[PDB]
């Protein structure tokens, strides 16, 4: 598998990237609390926005609207309008780092999750916290919607992927399923886009499988091969294949029926922090320590 | 069950 890069930017670490669904342009969120707005095609920055002092690891476009999410280390969840490019509104509510931020696809609702151990929902119409989960206990690292179902996944460093049942909201958000198997933290955890399937990665240095039904959830199997931590992981929404990233400065792609890897993609100086692919297109996005890329693969 | 599957792949 060959990687053909489109799009590269210079800048300090890299922690979040968005595509857009339908204008060719990424968000990126910086270490240094910086978003910037580039346009792939073009190769050139179209706008800067700044309204978080530290780092700001969540970032997410809205589908259809011209709103996007950001969420930072100073526990704010901002939502901004990219068309009049101001600000909106403030979510105030987390009390530690917030450390992914995202809209759902259908209600009115932005999810974020922080190191104050909680997964919040948020009504992006009433500008009010509409839902609490809390039971991990250690921060969240990461959660995510499911694509259909009123569900939601969250992944933490105290070792567990959970899955919440949300119906109730649309108690009413309750823990569903506690996902045990990480034998250290987990950074990051994914739903496939049609498949009762998870991804999680964790500091074990492992990628690993989960199969759910109605009634229960279990570990499939486990993908092996990176050396340090796993930041991110998602599943390729076109092949069955597996991608994940990590700070041993590698991406790597696996096969989702058998799980052997199939490429590595490998940066001499660069500890990845984040990958994503695009919601209609087969591009991908990485964040690095020393900014973002753009890519296909094949 | 995600937007482009269902509004691009199926029908």
């Amino acid at each position: 598998m060959a990687m053909l890069t489109k799009f590269e930017s210079r800048s300090s670490r890299a922690k979040g990237v968005a595509f857009h669904p339908t204008q060719p342009w990424i968000l990126t969120s910086l270490h240094n609390g910086r978003i910037q707005l580039w346009d792939y095609r073009m190769g050139t920055l179209l706008d800067r926005f700044d309204g978080h002092d530290g780092p700001v690891r969540g970032i997410a476009f809205h589908p259809t609207q011209p709103i996007f999410v950001s969420g930072g280390d100073d526990y704010k969840v901002n939502v901004w309008n990219y068309k009049s490019r101001k600000l909106l509104f403030s979510l105030c509510g987390h009390m530690d780092y917030v450390r992914v931020c995202t809209f759902h696809h259908e209600y009115p609702w932005i999810l974020s999750c922080s190191d104050d151990q909680t997964i919040r929902i948020w009504n992006w119409q009433s500008r009010n916290c509409i839902a609490i989960l809390t039971g991990h206990s250690h921060y969240v690292m990461c959660a995510a919607f499911h694509p259909s179902e009123d569900l939601i996944v969250s992944a933490s460093l105290d070792q567990t992927v959970r899955v919440w049942d949300i119906s109730g909201l649309r108690a009413d958000a309750i823990v569903k399923f506690v996902l045990e198997g990480h034998d250290r933290g987990v950074n990051w955890c994914a739903f496939h886009p049609t498949l009762p399937l998870i991804l999680s990665a964790g500091d074990d240095r492992l990628v690993k499988l989960w199969r759910m039904t109605a009634s229960k959830a279990w570990e499939v199997d486990t993908c092996r091969g990176h050396f340090n931590n796993v930041s991110c992981c998602l599943f390729h929404p076109h092949q069955e294949l597996i991608l994940s990233a990590s700070e041993d400065k590698t991406i790597r792609v696996w096969d989702l029926n058998r799980r052997t890897a199939v490429q590595t993609f490998r940066r001499a100086n660069d500890r990845f922090w984040f990958i994503t692919v695009h919601p209609k297109l087969n591009l991908f996005a990485a964040a690095h320590d020393s900014g973002v890329m753009v890519f296909k693969l094949e | 069950a995600a937007s482009f599957i269902d509004a691009k792949k199926m029908p």
